[PDB]
């Protein structure tokens, strides 16, 4: 929508 | 017996290392590539391209020099009486230095393969540069353009009438440069075979099945034929790899025979299911038992001239992304009648 | 990873569609962002299975399914916003709509693969009183059961199951969230002595 | 789904008939049939090596000369045909020479009327004493008005 | 008689395989299309293009075979007196080497089976190779030929440019535009990356009469294959149409693989076994009906 993030699979761990 | 001549035992190494490096076995998997191959060049009728897949160390050039042989020994005869005649042609498709396949090269190397063993006979090309010369070399100048090539071989292919023009290592036709399409490179060969009415048999690894299935007319004049290796999930190839393994052991010009069936399993872990990397393993071995006059094979003789784990991983994951995609199932037939509205 | 998914579909004869629809879930961003509505905590959580974040619509409905499905085995991947299933079914007139809907989870497991919506009681007791040819129970297996989710299910090699919170364990789920950290760890290496210490210690005493 | 009798489908029987041997150069018609204005053996060979697009002197040196068997046509055909080119005159001529030119620009074209393009009819009236130009003799009148109309210029 | 000849079995195989490869089937399909192609011949009706498509197989070429023979044989009251006159000129592109098509290459080959001699000392009288176009051009106008085919015309579409698609194809109407010669252009549905259109179409499975032509045309190959036992193959019909795609080339030279193979074996009559050993393979015959079902789209654009 309006400011609303895509629905994105963000990664996970610190590399 | 069915073994070696023991009379080799007094004669010299290079003998015994001949011997087994010119001898060939028979085995159901090449036995029936020779004979779909060879009912497929009896008569094209219609069909102009023969792709033979086949793995990384199955045999695909002893295949295609014993064809070439049998129809050499078949038409022999007929060369005899009919002369301006060669029955089969061969050329192995050549690694490009530069980025793309040279056409040109392909074109004056067939030629070269086509008209140097043959005697100075006059037959004259529609082309200026390519001629014969006094030692019988017949020499393409540097000048002389691709498609001039093209049709001086035209020319040569429907005047000598070859059954078939056998292409080795033709994945080096998928060696494309810059943005062309890998369909692009083989309607120029559609074209030469259905101008020349000349079957054309090409020969490679599993890369070669990205020409498989380009266009509709590139798949209709076009059939495959699969040299398939020696398999695991199915016990009669393992007895049949047995039975190979068990000649290769009683052809083996050793003082004493070692049992080589006990160690099947870090033999078939070392060659896949591939007979040739068997049978080069074997020469190894046999040259290094012969040189320190061994009377026997040992398994540390059989594991310091084995194959490395990492390539045979590599290969093995080649075999395995190649025939993934050849496989035919019982649901492609089912499909296709659905989709053709037949049911 | 392509090469195992491909031996996964030799092995269980997936057909040609059926391996279309898992290869586009394997690879496609979730069809929507969850929204916080007006009833529900909604965010995401951190999977190792995947190593990606995974959107949890309700906190104690979906999530404990998710926590269950990240620490179970039997379980490969768990995909969240499978793109859109037009669910054909026949309503109480007897009209055979087309309904867009969107499965909660898709999961694919080591010797099968689906769909998996996650749902309260009361809401599939009102769903299952206002729509007969939708939801119904089965006191066998005591599940419940849509008609359209399994006949696609069916209709494409897959599964298709709902998970409700009636069968959720919450001793488990609070276990699995106190040990999670211990979990999410790479290298747990207890001494020697100390394990062996323990070890003479409750073999010396069950029940402790 | 019913099937009734099924009738057999004729065959076609394709084979390519044969035709005479076509003419190894084009067969145009020589202008001036019937007309004081007819064309000359030069000029119909030059129209003709035109019309293939080809130099005269090329059509004479590997069409026509190889055809004929005299020595030094065979021989002129590779060192500069220049012996028939000094003596165009007399290919128009009554004797041997311009009856030789018309037997072969006959084999090439299979024509049926090119005795009458030169003025061979009258080898035994006429006599080549002082009669034809060593050089050309053209009319520009006639050219352009031959091209203005649409004609070929002969 | 309606089936092959009975004089041919004590005959060598060889002659059998001939007679085979000389037999033709003129089914319904084939006879309509061919007094299209000839009506459009006799009246052009000011069209220069016959644009003739089909997927691979469907038998382009021999009915282009029967057309020139047919063209030759009515010319032939008027070949008698009339020289440097051929009925019918017939060329197959080249596929190129290079990125693109090779125009100079086209026009060469064309003089080659035109019977043109001096090609190489074609000289230009004042864009690719000026010589070798204006000798084409006046060839074809002194020739004077009924139509001009040219073969695997789909050949033309590779210049790998959008803008140069519809440019590839200017050279032909700049042929076809002073001299009157017709151009009866045939290729697979690769031609629709471009006049009169034809539709070299299969005999649909949908259709009733289309699925009795097959069954006809098919009765016809079993009778007329030369064997001494007639073969029942209408009861496998629909496997003959699986690995056919409706195109009867395919099933001609599929059934006369069977037909020698049995000539090999000596056997009496073909069975299912022989179908299924030089039966075509399946990712090919899914190729194959992509492309053709694209075609016909393609095609049904109004
Ligand atoms: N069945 C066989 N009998 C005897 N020798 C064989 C057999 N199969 C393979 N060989 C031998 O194996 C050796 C190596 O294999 P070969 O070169 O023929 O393989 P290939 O399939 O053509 O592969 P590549 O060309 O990619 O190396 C050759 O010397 C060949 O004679
Ligand atoms: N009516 C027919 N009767 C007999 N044989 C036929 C017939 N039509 C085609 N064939 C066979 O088909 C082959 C010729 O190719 P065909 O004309 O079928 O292909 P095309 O579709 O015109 O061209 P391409 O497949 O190259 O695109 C020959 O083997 C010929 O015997
Ligand atoms: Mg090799
Ligand atoms: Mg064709
Ligand atoms: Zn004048």
């Amino acid at each position: 929508k309006v400011g609303k993030r895509k629905p994105k699979r963000d990664p996970i761990g610190v590399q | 017996s069915t073994g070696f001549p023991l009379e080799l035992l007094t004669r010299p190494a290079t003998e015994r290392l001949a011997y087994f490096e010119n001898y060939t076995v028979a085995h159901p998997r090449l036995k029936e590539v020779y004979e779909i191959l060879m009912r497929t060049i009896a008569e094209p009728a219609g069909a102009s391209f023969i792709f033979v897949y086949g793995a990384s160390g199955v045999g695909k050039t002893t295949l295609r020099l014993r064809v070439e042989q049998k129809l050499t020994e078949l038409a022999l005869p007929k060369l005899e009486s009919d002369r301006a005649r060669v029955p089969v042609v061969g050329i192995e498709a050549i690694a490009p230095e530069s980025r793309y396949f040279n056409w040109k090269e392909y074109y004056t190397r067939a030629l070269i393969t086509l008209e140097e063993p043959l005697i100075d006979h006059k037959f004259d090309y529609g082309v200026r540069g390519i001629s014969r010369d006094n030692f019988g070399k017949i020499n393409v100048e540097s000048k002389v353009v691709a498609p001039a090539l093209r049709r001086a071989l035209e020319n040569a292919l429907i005047h000598r009438h070859p059954d078939v023009f056998f292409v080795d290592e033709a994945q080096h036709f998928g060696k494309v440069a810059s943005g062309y399409k890998l369909q692009d490179q083989l309607d120029c060969l559609k074209s030469l075979a259905n101008m020349t009415g000349i079957l054309h048999c090409l020969l490679g690894t599993y890369e070669l099945l990205t020409f498989r299935n380009l266009s509709g007319q590139l798949s209709r004049r076009s059939v495959d034929i699969h040299f398939r290796r020696y398999c695991a999930d199915s016990p009669e190839d393992v007895q049949a790899f047995k039975s190979v393994l068990l000649t290769f052991q009683q052809h083996l010009p050793l003082a004493e025979t070692p049992n080589l069936v006990d160690h099947w399993e870090y033999f078939y872990e070392r060659t896949l299911g591939c007979i040739g990397t068997l049978k080069d393993w074997l020469k190894r071995v046999l040259s290094d038992a012969l040189d320190r006059e061994a009377t026997t094979i040992t398994l540390k003789d059989l594991q310091k001239r084995a194959l490395s784990v990492a390539q045979c991983q590599k290969m093995f994951k080649e075999i395995q992304e190649g025939e993934r995609q050849l496989s035919e199932t019982e649901a492609d037939v089912q499909n296709l009648r659905s989709a053709l509205g037949l049911g | 990873m392509k090469e195992q998914f491909e031996q996964w579909v030799a092995r269980l004869q997936i057909s040609e569609a059926g391996q279309k629809i898992i290869e586009k879930v394997r690879s496609s961003e979730p069809s929507r962002r969850v929204g916080g509505g007006s009833k529900n905590v909604s965010g995401r959580y951190p999977s190792r299975k995947m190593g990606v974040t995974i959107q949890f619509e309700s906190h104690r409905v979906a999530l404990p399914i998710i926590y269950q499905l990240e620490h179970d085995k039997d379980v490969l991947e768990f995909y969240d916003q499978p793109p859109q299933i037009k669910l054909d079914y026949q309503a109480s007139n007897g009209r055979r709509l087309g309904v867009l809907h969107t499965p909660d989870l898709f999961v694919i497991r080591t010797n099968s693969a689906g769909w998996e919506e996650c749902k309260t009681e009361q809401d599939l007791k009102k769903l299952a009183e206002k729509n007969p040819n939708r939801y119904f129970y089965s006191e066998e297996n005591n599940q419940w059961h849509s008609l359209p989710g399994e006949v696609y299910a069916n209709q494409f090699g897959l599964y298709h199951r709902i998970h409700s919170d009636r069968e959720i364990n919450w001793v488990l789920q609070r276990n699995l969230q106190f040990l999670e950290d211990y979990y999410r760890s790479e290298s747990l290496v207890v001494e020697e002595a100390i394990a062996q210490s323990l070890l003479a210690i409750v073999s010396s005493q069950p029940g402790i | 789904m019913l099937a009734s009798v099924l009738e057999t489908y004729e065959s076609w029987n394709l084979k390519k008939p044969l035709i005479p041997q076509r003419s190894r150069l084009y067969q145009p018609q020589p202008v001036g049939i019937g007309t004081p204005y007819i064309e000359s053996l030069t000029g119909y060979i030059t129209r003709i090596a035109e019309l293939h697009g080809v130099l005269p002197g090329v059509l004479m040196t590997r069409e026509i000369a190889p055809l004929v068997n005299k020595i030094y046509f065979q021989n002129g055909a590779n060192r500069g045909f220049r012996e028939i080119f000094n003596r165009s005159q007399a290919l128009n001529g009554m004797g041997e020479m311009a009856a030789d030119l018309v037997q072969v620009l006959q084999k090439l074209t299979l024509r049926d009327d090119l005795r009458f393009l030169t003025m061979l009819f009258w080898s035994n009236i006429l006599t080549p004493r002082n009669l034809f130009r060593t050089r050309k003799a053209w009319c520009p009148i006639c050219y352009q008005e031959r091209h203005q109309n649409g004609l070929v210029v002969y």
